[PDB]
């Protein structure tokens, strides 16, 4: 067993973080004083939910988890909410003053003044941990401190913890849901300098979000926390087999090896099936075959694109409740000729699969009806690049006025890492399109 | 079509099916960094402050 | 008040489709690069799909389809073709064709290409073939030449076998090519556009010297120039549908649509139901129209066969009226609202 | 989280006095500090404008400046006048005489260490003090002069916290002197280079309003404070009740200012009120708050690209059908809307409506066309200026024309710099 330490940074990772571990505890029957009853080596252990909850002498079951926001009030409230229990009190980090939607002031103003603080509370954590094998990063692009704290954190993280892997899930900004008009700016700016520090991160378009829960959970102005059940359902399926007893994505390295063969191409686009309102009088059960297909409908992926016009390199499907191989590969053979799956030419065109058996837990009062069968599709491939072009477009429609740039200058930040990021970003572009096109 | 490496367990299974074959910068530079934009910051504020003086 | 804008200048058809959205009172175009618009009539490469139906309240049509290219360029169609099923290597209306990379670049056919030469050269069966890709053409029946002349050029070719027998029209012992303009609306119903044209050559058709041509060649622009006989017997060597069923009437005993329509929209149902799977906007956050020019040619046994598919066609001068009204109708207003110049193509067979 | 509020001279004090009878009245706080209410809603950001008191009385964060004690004395007596801090009356005895050197230069001098000191004391009692607002007009001689005076001080001793103006423009429709183009300008300088936004509300435009289509045929400056308090309680919204959008300044100044000088904000409100019953729909609410008539700054919006516009509906209403709303303004005049800041349109909803009325709309937008109000204001100024006429009561208090001619440089420079934007 070996141990995950989670990240929660700014608003949008802490209240998603408060999502995953509220999902998390009713998954392994942990209650919110953190008692878990069904487990029977008291004070202790090394099962794999232990990768992700520690042990008291009087059974509580504590989280691996930090919390960090650069202001009080979204972190108050994890601390007076009904998880106040569970976290000690040393895991939750405030500042006083924000960063202001600026990634400059969250990185460089109010980043080196808290830094160290949260380094060291993070290395708590790391001292009880036998062998850690490193993080998952929750935040916001847009944010200023989820985009520049983090970035900050991720290249310390880097040094201080080099061996170890790092994921994230990252919230990218969408004008429905979004606080601000440089959320652009700050999204570049911290995929920049986050890039060579992150070893595979899980993009999560608000806009997909948004639309799920309008259109499949009949929600027709959809809150934070009807975004994050949902979102914390799809982070569930992802980290499921760091927690639960299987052979597929045992430990954090695994999911590079099955997910990134190239590093800096690390995205991989998250499909979930089905997402069914508990209103929902009359519900008819959607089999096996029904929901792998649902994973290359564009309608269920986290970031909205076109796989059809790119290339695969990796594919997974996590499949939760009432699922057997046999239907499994039946529903893969119907639907691979149906479909436009094609993959680059150098990775075999295969799918690595993993079933648990228990379905997906929902939240008492969500908005998520029970069912039988659900599959998380984890496909790495080239059409989400779409998602960097749209979002270097209006970066460069602001930034050839120099539009809002004076409010980072303002904070030390220089000019030019505004034209480095960019430029970074105009790689990555190519990148995909030199994997994922062949020429006209 | 191929299933291979198949796992159980009583939480689940795990198998691999393949329909086709293939065809860091320092802790000093860091906070070097931060200390050249603080430092950035203190000039810009000198400025206004002669600026304000005058 | 639907929004549009209009990223193709150079579009003789899309130009007209342009004022006449104005001309109803209830569209207004905005600037090339404001992305506030319910219409992209888009740019012809690099159209920026990724970008479409990202914009909340806004529902975003484009006059083209992603993915549609596979059909409209020389070395892609020929590629589908073989590799398809629903096509076939074994494909009745296409002339066989293969893919040849020039040596530069050093998958391609070069090889396999000639073992269909040799066939034919001990098979003692006409042995013209014709270079092409996408002027730059050549037809010879030494093989020995015609892969010479592919790798002079830097570009990839495919190497098509040449129709000897066409079907020539009298007087003038001439040869000609059919287009078809067809519509694919949001809702992928294939539509054919009800008027086509015949692009006549005006030189008789010499099967002994296809070093010269012009008599080989029926593109609009090759006889406007080349040819002494341009305008001789059709107006703008343009030859339309009631003319060219009488003449099969008078001449040949059938008709149009017997003889030679009937092929024409099997031929169209089915490159267009071969790709929609892959580029179909049916479940997408935008939505795709594409108008097509379809290109064929008839051999004197009145068989139908398929030359290429232009994506981003131009229309004939008489005809961009009622053609350019029948995309707003069908593929603008269908989707934005304010007897038909179409023939739907369906059919479902059971089997 | 907190506020120092600021008012100053003569249109400083009597709307901000009405200001803080009209919110002290939404937040159930009655005339001696003593809540009464029956909503939580109201208490819980009531820090931001209010201290804490003996007995959990609520009292105004507000200094009350002038340089004459008649307007000040009038507060004390007014409505509301027990709800100040006694200690924050700070006046001179002398006046200004609508001389912005007299404000800013010598009777201001004399006074404005002792108004920095009930700042100080204030900004000490703040948990986390984030900015400052300051109420005053430019016409006159305190708030015009003494206020950019203070304004710099204030930026000297709290560099990195917000500064933020309501700031009177004058107008000869509503004149009380002809020096006003020349007070006016002097201030405008001092407030590109000193605030970080500014809401201009024209002098001008408060008539017309009042005349055209309130139909009062004879407006009074109570008048012109009743359209004002209304548009400072909408604008305020965020910094005093609880929402999505957390009561702080430097994320709105954030987004609302692509470069540091175009700071100055064109407000709006709908429904225009007259101190009736009708309901008004959500598309109703949203095409007048956009309507060139319910503009507080007399300049045409369609004469001009808005760079950013911040919305702020109030009342229970549904929030799909603002959001529907907003985005067909957007979508059917995209013309008006710069295309190089993408969703440049921001939206927020508080359940809590104004006093008599169930549905309301704040419109704030930086709008290059704030540049007639600015052309407007020189071209008064010049037309004296090219005579030095009225130059002597200024030369008279230590200035000389040099100063003249570098603050109407300075302000057709902020003219051009609109109308570069307007073509880019
Ligand atoms: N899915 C989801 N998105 C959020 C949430 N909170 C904020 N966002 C989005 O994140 C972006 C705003 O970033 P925040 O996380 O609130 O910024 P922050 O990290 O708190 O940084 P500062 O407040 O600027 O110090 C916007 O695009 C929001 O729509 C949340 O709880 N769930
Ligand atoms: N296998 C073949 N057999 C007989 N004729 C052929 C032929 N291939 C091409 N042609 C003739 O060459 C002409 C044009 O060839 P091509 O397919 O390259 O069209 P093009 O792209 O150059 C102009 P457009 O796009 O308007 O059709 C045809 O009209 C036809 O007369
Ligand atoms: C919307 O009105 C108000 C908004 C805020 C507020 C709080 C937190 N984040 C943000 C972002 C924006 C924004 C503004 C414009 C644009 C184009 C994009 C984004 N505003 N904002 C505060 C307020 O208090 C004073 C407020 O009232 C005026
Ligand atoms: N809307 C409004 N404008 C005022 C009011 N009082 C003065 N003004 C304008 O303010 C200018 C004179 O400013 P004033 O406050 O009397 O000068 P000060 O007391 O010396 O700062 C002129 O433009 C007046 O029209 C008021 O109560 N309401
Ligand atoms: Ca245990
Ligand atoms: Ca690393
Ligand atoms: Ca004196
Ligand atoms: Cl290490
Ligand atoms: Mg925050
Ligand atoms: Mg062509
Ligand atoms: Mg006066
Ligand atoms: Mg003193």
């Amino acid at each position: 067993m070996r141990e995950c330490i989670s990240i929660h940074v700014g608003q949008a990772g802490v209240q998603i973080g408060n999502a995953c571990w509220e999902l998390y505890c009713l998954e392994h029957g942990i209650q919110p004083d953190g008692q878990m009853p069904s487990d029977k080596t008291i004070g202790g252990g090394d099962d794999s939910f232990n990768t992700f909850f520690s042990e008291t002498g009087a059974g509580k079951h504590v989280p691996r988890a930090v919390f960090v926001d650069l202001e009080p009030t979204v972190i108050d409230e994890v601390r007076t909410g009904t998880y106040r229990q569970l976290f000690h009190p040393e895991q939750l980090i405030t500042g006083k003053e924000d960063a202001a939607n600026n990634y400059a002031r969250g990185h460089y103003t109010i980043g080196k003044e808290i830094i160290d603080l949260v380094l060291d509370r993070i290395r708590k954590l790391a001292d009880q941990c036998t062998g850690l094998q490193g993080f998952l990063v929750f935040h916001s692009f847009g944010g200023g401190t989820g985009s520049g704290f983090t970035s900050l954190l991720m290249e310390r993280l880097s040094v201080d913890y080099g061996k170890k892997s790092k994921l994230e899930f990252s919230i990218y900004p969408a004008p429905q849901v979004s606080t601000a008009v440089v959320e652009p700016y700050n999204s570049i700016l911290t995929t920049h300098t986050t890039l060579e520090h992150s070893d595979c991160a899980f993009m999560v378009d608000n806009e997909a979000i948004y639309d799920i829960c309008r259109r499949n959970l009949d929600i027709e102005r959809p809150t934070y926390t009807n975004l994050n059940r949902l979102i914390s359902q799809i982070v569930s399926s992802i980290t499921a087999s760091l927690r639960f007893d299987g052979a597929l994505n045992v430990d954090l390295t695994e999911f590079q090896t099955n997910l990134v063969p190239y590093p800096r191409i690390h995205f991989p686009l998250a499909t979930y099936a089905p997402v069914i309102s508990a209103e929902k009088a009359y519900h008819e059960q959607l089999s096996v075959a029904e929901i792998t297909n649902a994973c290359f409908e564009p309608a269920n992926q986290m970031v909205k694109c076109d796989p059809r016009h790119g290339k695969y390199m990796a594919c997974c499907l996590l499949y939760r409740g009432d699922v057997v191989p046999k239907d499994v590969n039946a529903a893969i053979a119907t639907i691979k000729t149906k479909r436009s799956i094609q993959f680059v030419d150098w990775c075999p065109t295969g799918f690595k699969v993993g079933i648990n058996y228990q379905p997906p837990t929902v939240v008492p009062g969500g908005d998520l009806a029970k069912v039988q069968r659900a599959v998380c599709m984890l496909s790495n491939t080239t059409a989400i690049a779409e998602a960097w072009a749209r979002l270097d477009h209006k970066f460069d429609l602001m930034y050839a006025k120099r539009a809002f740039v004076h409010w980072y200058v303002g904070e030390g930040m220089e000019e030019g890492e505004f034209s480095e990021a960019r430029e970074d970003m105009a790689a990555l572009e190519k990148d995909y399109e030199e994997v994922g096109v062949d020429s006209v | 079509m191929e299933v291979i490496e198949l796992n159980k367990c009583t939480s689940g299974q795990s198998f691999e099916v393949i329909l086709k074959p293939p065809s860091d910068p320092s802790l000093e530079e860091i906070q070097k960094k931060l200390e050249a934009a603080e430092e950035r910051r203190k000039y810009q504020e000198a400025e206004l402050l002669k600026h304000l003086a005058e | 008040m639907y929004t549009f804008v209009v990223r193709d200048e150079n579009s003789s058809v899309y130009a007209e489709v342009s004022r006449l959205l104005l001309a109803t009172g209830q569209w207004k175009r905005l600037r090339k690069d404001n992305p506030r618009f319910n219409l992209m009539l888009g740019e012809r490469n690099r159209l920026p799909f990724g970008r479409l139906g990202h914009e909340p309240g806004l529902v975003q049509l484009v006059n083209y389809y992603r993915g549609a290219d596979k059909l409209c360029r020389k070395a892609s169609l020929v590629k589908l073709i073989k590799t398809s099923p629903e096509l076939s290597e074994s494909c009745t209306w296409f002339p066989e064709s293969y893919v040849i990379y020039p040596t530069n670049l050093k998958t391609d056919e070069r090889e396999v290409f000639l073992a269909a030469y040799n066939r034919r050269r001990e098979g003692r069966e006409g042995n013209v073939w014709i270079a092409k890709s996408s002027e730059g053409i050549l037809i010879s029946s030494e093989a020995s030449e015609l892969l010479d002349f592919i790798d002079e050029q830097g570009q990839v070719h495919v190497i098509q076998k040449y129709l000897e027998k066409p079907l020539l029209l009298e007087p003038g012992h001439r040869k000609f090519d059919i287009r078809s303009w067809v519509l694919v609306d949001h809702l992928y119903n294939i539509y054919l556009y009800r008027e086509g044209v015949l692009r006549t050559s005006s030189e008789p058709y010499n099967s002994a010297n296809f070093q010269d041509k012009t008599c080989h060649l029926t593109n609009h622009c090759i006889q406007k120039e080349y040819s002494k006989n341009y305008g001789r017997y059709e107006e703008g060597n343009e030859m339309f549908f009631e003319e060219f069923n009488q003449y099969l009437m008078d001449a040949l005993n059938t008709t149009l649509e017997n003889s030679i329509l009937l092929q024409i929209k099997h031929i169209i149902r089915s490159c267009l139901m071969c790709i929609e799977p892959a580029i179909s906007t049916k479940h997408l956050h935008y939505q795709s129209f594409q108008l097509f020019g379809f290109d064929f040619m008839v051999d004197e046994e009145l068989k139908v066969w398929l030359i290429e598919v232009n994506g981003a066609p131009a229309c004939a001068q008489k005809l961009y009226a009622e053609l350019c009204q029948g995309i707003v109708d069908v593929a603008i207003s269908s989707v934005f609202p304010l007897t038909s110049i179409f023939i739907k193509l369906h059919h479902h067979h059971h089997h | 989280r907190e506020i120092v509020h600021i008012q100053a001279g003569q249109c400083g004090n009597q709307i901000g006095a009405k200001f803080w009878e009209v919110i002290s009245d939404e937040h159930g706080i009655d005339p001696t500090g003593s809540y009464h209410g029956d909503s939580d809603l109201q208490l819980e950001r009531i820090n931001v404008y209010y201290n804490e008191a003996t007995g959990n009385k609520y009292v105004p964060r507000a200094i009350l400046v002038d340089l004459e004690p008649g307007t000040m004395d009038s507060v004390r007596s007014g409505p509301f006048g027990q709800i100040f801090r006694p200690d924050n009356f700070v006046f001179g005895q002398s006046g200004a005489g609508n001389n912005w050197a007299k404000g800013h230069y010598t009777e201001g001098a004399e006074l404005v260490d002792s108004v920095l000191d009930v700042v100080r004391k204030e900004s000490e009692s703040c948990d986390c003090l984030q900015g400052f607002q300051l109420t005053h007009s430019l016409g006159g001689g305190t708030g015009s002069g003494m206020g950019t005076l203070l304004i710099s001080k204030i930026r000297e001793e709290y560099p990195d916290r917000i500064m933020n103006t309501f700031s009177v423009m004058p107008s000869p429709k509503v004149s009380d002197t002809v020096v006003e183009p020349y007070n006016a300008t002097l201030s405008v300088h001092q407030l590109v280079e000193n605030t970080d936004e500014t809401y201009c509300i024209d002098n001008e435009a408060l008539y017309d309003i009042c005349f055209r289509t309130l139909k009062l045929t004879t407006p009074t400056y109570g008048d012109l404070n009743h359209l004002v308090s209304a548009t400072m309680s909408g604008v305020t919204t965020c910094l005093r009740f609880p929402g999505q959008l957390n009561a702080d300044l430097r994320k709105l100044a954030v987004n609302m200012v692509p470069f540091p000088r175009l700071h100055f904000f064109m407000p709006g409100f709908a429904p225009l009120t007259s101190r009736q019953y009708r309901a008004l729909t959500v598309p109703e609410l949203t095409q007048q708050m956009f309507d060139s008539k319910n503009m507080m700054a007399a300049c045409d919006p369609r004469h001009g690209r808005y760079l950013t516009v911040a919305a702020i509906f109030r009342g229970r209403m549904s929030m799909k059908e603002v959001d529907e709303q907003m985005l067909n303004v957007q979508n059917k005049n995209s013309s008006y809307f710069v295309e190089w800041i993408p969703n440049n349109v921001k939206t927020a909803v508080c359940d809590i409506p104004p006093r008599g009325l169930k549905m309301s709309a704040t419109f704030i937008g930086n709008s290059t066309a704030i540049q007639e109000l600015f052309k407007r204001i020189s071209e008064q100024f010049t037309a004296m200026f090219r005579r030095k006429a009225f130059l002597h009561w200024y030369t008279g208090e230590g200035m000389d024309e040099m100063e003249f001619t570098e603050a109407e440089s300075n302000m057709n420079d902020l003219v051009s710099e609109y109308q570069q934007y307007q073509d880019a």
